[PDB]
């Protein structure tokens, strides 16, 4: 129901992995999000959870070279920093 | 994939 419209940055994420709209639900950031990584192959082959986007578009979002999937606050600080509610 | 529940876990 609480539509966003994603940052710059954000949204060629979601629109590099074949999303075309401008505003999107909490659902869609989080589905799109997480296919930008699978499709990318950021994950930790071994440990799923570590995900490395050094060399990547999501670590300039990011902040860091690495993160944890578990460091939710620190992935929800990316997320709503870089959109617009509605 | 074993990554797609780990982030599962973020939502609702």
């Amino acid at each position: 129901e609480t539509l966003v419209r994603p940052k710059p940055l954000l949204l060629k994420l979601l629109k590099s992995v074949g999303a075309q709209k401008d505003t999107y639900t909490m659902k869609e950031v989080l589905f799109y999000l997480g296919q930008y990584i699978m499709t990318k192959r950021l994950y930790d082959e071994k440990q799923q959870h570590i995900v490395y986007c050094s060399n990547d578009l999501l670590g300039d979002l990011f902040g860091v070279p690495s993160f944890s999937v578990k460091e939710h606050r620190k992935i929800y600080t990316m997320i709503y920093r870089n959109l617009v509610v509605v | 994939t074993s990554f797609l529940e780990y982030w599962r876990l973020l939502s609702p």
